[PDB]
């Protein structure tokens, strides 16, 4: 088969810059290449087919060029609208018809440090037999974020799952949960539980923790 | 115009059977090849199956073939998905395709059907409080929402009477098959004693709701 | 003078065991000078279907005379079509070049099903 490979996974661009999406084919396949768009939460719809026709209804600021095994989706101007994913499929070499990975396009904004909050577990959650601890990470950008849990200073492995929301529709920043998971027996063994969070907004890291029982 | 309508997706166990239907509208459905695309939950497009317009030309890609099988019935304008021994991997939300005249490109799209294939059993959540904490500035508080299936659950807080700062992540699948998501919003620490906070979860497929009260302490 | 362009009018055809599938290509030019070809696949696995320049091809007959100076029309016949013939096959232009022809232009393929 054919193998079509998008770089990078996520562009980041400000509103009314340039985008530029590259696809490009482990083989020739000639002009038989098409970009679709998917706008969060919606089907695909076909922007652009045999790498550079327009279909009809399709916005003038995308475009589409190249040949052979380097393709190329050009927005002249970024609008609200165009912040989605964007695929690329060929059709020469088929059977199977395969698609690209998919590149996001994500709106860029200055550096907004997180709001770092820690919840114990509920005294409900605990007569249950179980234990969650939740590190909160609020109105946060850029999306990279280092978030690191220490139990009585030991460090947790395989025991926690990060959460994190879309850009928000106001401010574009992302929010993010960490929740640590134990047994009721394994929390009452440890007294001190802490999040730490390193984030290129944050002067230093910033660590919140808690004494089991305040 | 051009419309496709899908259904016939749903939860289902590992090894059954499912069907999808595509409802045509708008064009002669009898001559245009048709295809089903597939979309896993946080990955890309991948294409499942596809059937020329008289119905004879078909075929499958390899990771489903030998248990879908796709067919058309141009009396009824509808394209059909017939999915058996279902496995894991085959969640996903399910797209059906119009092609191109000449070419393997896909003109229109229907709006999708979702297929979850999982061993777990209907269960409503537990919703325990994200106490805020007593340290006066900016405070935030929440609700732990925690072992349901299948999704979705819905939160609002207050009944819908506070939206801003709200924050409701997406679900995470722990390795008990049950979902667990956390529903968290930032209020003036300064108001902590005079306005009440309340999430409500309502959980439809178990016919759950849940009014959980969140407060100090 | 337009740029030379490959093309295959046919997105599939169905022949039943037995038959002789056609296969239709036209090029619009005959600049530059060169074969014709036909691939079954594409890639560096493709399988030789037919080469207008040198070599033995029993099955394969052209609808058209080649042997015309103005001869645009290269489709093909495969006669005596059993299933194992089914797939995507590709009409492909080549141009003369040193040493040896080198691809210049593809047709996008025409599929080929049995049994109808």
């Amino acid at each position: 088969e054919t193998v079509l490979t998008q770089s990078p996974g996520t562009l980041t661009l400000s509103p009314g810059e340039r985008a530029t999406l590259t696809c490009r084919a482990s083989q020739s396949v000639y002009t038989y290449l098409a970009w679709y768009q998917e706008k969060p939460g919606q089907a695909p719809r076909l922007l652009i087919y045999g790498a550079s026709s327009r279909a009809t209804g399709i916005p003038d600021r995308f475009s589409g060029s190249g040949s052979g095994t380097e393709f190329t989706l050009t927005i002249s101007s970024l609008q609200s609208e165009d912040f989605a994913v964007y695929y690329c499929q060929q059709y020469y070499d088929r059977p199977p018809l395969t698609f690209g990975g998919g590149t996001k396009v994500e709106i860029k904004r200055t550096v907004a440090a997180p709001s770092v909050f820690i919840f114990p577990p509920s005294d409900e959650q605990l007569k249950s037999g179980t234990a969650s601890v939740v590190c909160l990470l609020n109105n946060f950008y850029p999306r990279e974020a280092k978030v690191q849990w220490k139990v009585d200073n030991a460090l947790q492995s395989g025991n926690s799952q990060e959460s994190v929301t879309e850009q928000d529709s106001k401010d574009s920043t992302y929010s993010l949960s960490s929740t640590l998971t134990l047994s009721k027996a394994d929390y009452e063994k440890h007294k001190v539980y802490a999040c730490e969070v390193t984030h290129q907004g944050l002067s230093s890291p910033v660590t919140k923790s808690f004494n089991r029982g305040e | 115009d051009v419309q496709l309508v899908e259904s016939g997706g749903g939860v289902v166990r590992p090894g059954e059977s499912l069907r999808l239907s595509c409802a045509a509208s708008g064009f002669t459905f009898s001559s245009y090849d048709m295809n089903w695309v597939r979309q896993a939950p946080g990955e890309g497009l991948e294409w499942v199956s596809l059937i020329s317009g008289s119905g004879e030309i078909i075929y499958y890609a390899d990771s489903v073939k030998g248990r879908f099988t796709i067919s058309r019935d141009n009396s009824k304008n509808t394209l059909y998905l017939q999915m058996n021994s279902l496995r894991a991997e085959d969640t996903a939300v399910y797209y059906c395709a119009k092609e191109n005249n000449r070419y393997r490109f896909f003109d229109d799209w229907g709006q999708g059907t979702l297929v979850t294939v999982s061993s777990a059993s209907t269960k409503g959540p537990s919703v325990f409080p994200l106490a805020p904490s007593s340290k006066g500035g900016t405070a935030a508080l929440g609700c732990l929402v925690k072992d349901y299936f299948p999704e979705p659950v819905t939160v609002s807080w207050n009944s819908g009477a506070l939206t801003s700062g709200v924050h409701t992540f997406p679900a995470v699948l722990q390795s008990s098959g049950l979902y667990s998501l956390s529903s968290v919003v930032t209020v003036p620490s300064s108001s902590l004693g005079t306005q009440t906070y309340i999430c409500n979860v309502n959980h439809k497929p178990s016919n759950t709701k849940v009014d959980k009260k969140v407060e100090p302490k | 003078e337009e740029e030379l362009q490959v093309i295959q009018p046919d997105k599939s055809v169905l022949v039943a065991a037995g038959e002789t599938a056609t296969l239709r290509c036209t090029a619009t030019s005959l600049i530059p000078v060169g074969p014709i070809q036909w691939f079954r696949g594409a890639g560096p696995g493709r399988e030789l279907i037919y080469n207008q320049k040198e070599g033995h091809f029993p099955r394969v007959t052209t609808v058209s005379d080649l042997t015309k100076r103005n001869n645009m029309d290269f489709s093909i016949r495969i006669g005596a079509i059993t299933p194992a013939d089914a797939g995507t096959y590709y009409c492909v232009k080549f141009r003369k070049g040193s040493p040896d022809d080198v691809e210049f232009k593809s047709g996008a393929g025409t599929e080929l099903s049995v049994r109808a």
